[PDB]
Order: structure tokens, then sequence, then C-alpha cells
């Protein structure tokens, strides 16, 4: 009996200075397949390209 | 007996040292969940049988 | 008059092929970013989304 | 100082499966699923066809 | 039966064909969840340019992106009163699970 859900850091910290993103990045990451480090390097080299 | 001797000899002199060969690192979504549970990131392109 | 449907798409003119994006379907799609290593990525792979 | 070892990439074992097929029930034609899985489970599937 | 197929990956051609035959003859509903697709919404005058046989939906590799088309037939005008009757029946197999 529980409810898993994203909780943005901003709802915890009152200091806006150290909070750049939100739940959206987590959701977008959830869309990504788990990547081996070489796949990460490949992504970065591709974006660089 | 001679054959067992030669087998044993060929093992006693197996000085092979494995280097990683060609190795696929498949996208996770492309695999059936039963294979994904078994696979640990990369695997050799020459998978054997099991 | 006669407009059967009016959709809201990402602007293909802005998210150009120069960004690597293709938008001919419903969704953005970028080839060769998230890929398998050691094999060519399959065509029309979902990860492209 | 020594040629102690023989570097090799895709080691072969001392044992291996050997399979006799009953030709009446076997199809000689190769089986396959999706390329992604066939690259892995493939040689197994064909052996124990 | 309301059958759910979370993953087609091991399925034989025989079984898939049998499942489709059950969909047609025994009136099964089969939700295939493994499928991912883009979905063009066609308008009646442009028809369905692309086609997907049941086999290909049942055997396409996991992780490939299907491109289904769906008619918005709301802009189909009424038939003439004197158009000949259709003795037959247009049928449909594929439907979305989500809007």
């Amino acid at each position: 009996r529980y409810h898993e859900s994203v909780l943005e850091i901003a709802d915890i910290f009152d200091q806006a200075d150290f909070i750049q993103t939100s739940d959206a990045v987590r959701q977008l990451r959830a869309l990504m397949p788990t990547l081996s480090t070489s796949q990460i390097r490949h992504a970065i080299e591709r974006i660089a390209q | 007996v001679s054959g067992l001797l030669m087998v044993l000899f060929k093992v006693m002199t197996d000085n092979r040292l494995v280097i990683v060969g060609e190795t696929t690192t498949p996208m996770s979504n492309t695999l059936s969940t039963v294979v994904n549970n078994v696979l640990r990131t990369t695997y050799h392109n020459n998978v054997g049988v099991n | 008059y006669g407009a059967a449907v009016v959709n809201i798409d990402l602007n293909r003119d802005f998210f150009d092929t120069a960004t690597g994006i293709d938008l001919t379907k419903g969704i953005p799609l970028v080839q060769d970013l998230l890929v398998p290593i050691g094999v060519t990525a399959g065509a029309e792979q979902s990860a492209e989304y | 100082l020594s040629d102690d070892f023989k570097q090799i990439s895709d080691p072969k074992g001392y044992l291996t499966y050997s399979v006799k097929y009953e030709d009446q029930f076997t199809k000689k034609d190769k089986l396959r699923a999706s390329e992604a899985d066939d690259r892995i489970v493939g040689p197994t599937v064909n052996l124990f066809k | 039966v309301h059958m759910t197929i979370n993953e087609r990956a091991g399925m034989s051609k025989l079984v898939a064909d049998n499942i489709i035959a059950s969909v047609i003859k025994s009136n099964w509903v089969v939700d295939i969840l493994d499928i991912e697709y883009t979905a063009e919404v066609m308008t009646p005058s442009e028809g369905y340019t692309q086609h997907v046989d049941a086999e290909s939906i049942m055997t396409a590799p996991k992780g490939k992106l299907f491109h289904l088309q769906f008619m918005d037939g709301l802009l189909r005008p009424e038939p003439s009163a004197f158009d000949p009757p259709a003795s037959g029946e247009d049928m449909r197999l594929i439907y979305p699970l989500q809007p």
C-alpha cells in the first residue's frame, strides 16, 4: 500500500539557486534505454557531430 | 589411453590468454524480456550455444 | 472550408534535418544517437524517438 | 622475457554439444526470430532445433 | 478470450496464425502491448496508402517502430439514395489502445 511518484527537489529546498531542472528530465530519462558507457560516449559524439 | 594422454597434454599446455573479441551491446528494447534478464550489457558476437 | 483535421506538430522548418531531426511521421526521430554497439542500428528503430 | 601465452579472442572449449537430428521431424531450413534476439539465442535455437 | 500479449518474441508462426484465426472465428480480442507505432490520421479521400497484414503485426521485431494509419471518416458525405446496396461488409482488425 504505497504510491511511487517523482518529487521535485524544488518542493523540498526553499533555495532556488541550486535547482536547475524538474521532474521532466526524470521522465525523459525513463524514456531512455539503459546505456553502456560506450553508448553514452556514442551519444555525445553524435550530438557533437 | 594414448588419446587421454594427448588430451591431458594439450590441456597442460593450453597457454591461451583471452582478449575481448568482437562484442555487441544491443539496445535493451529490441530484446525479448527473457533474453534481457539473461544478458548483461555486452556479449560476444560469437555467442556459443546454451 | 473542408479542413478535415488540424494538427499541432513540431515545426519541421525549425527542427531541421540540420539538427538531424526527421519529422515526416508524428514524432521527432534522430538516427545514430542511441544505438547498439558492434552492429548497425536497425532501420525505423523506436529509440530514434 | 618469455612467450608464456597465446592471446586469442573467442576461446573454444574442451567440451561441446553434438546433436543428432531425426531427419523425419527436422526442417533443414534455418529458424530465426528478430535479428536482435537471433544474434544471441540463434545458434542455440538452430542447434537444439 | 481477451488475450494479452506482452511480448511476441518467442511466438511461433503457427501460434500467431492460430491466435488471429481465433480473433476472427472465435471473436477473440487480442491486445498486443509490445508494439510501438507512429500513427498518421488519414482523411477519407486519401485512403490507406500503407498496409499491415496480420502476420507482420504478429512477427515484427521488438523495438521497431510501426507506422499505422487511421481513417477519420467523419468527412465522408452521405451515399446517394440510389446507390446499389452493399451485400457485403467492410471489416477492421487493428485498433489503438490509447487516444
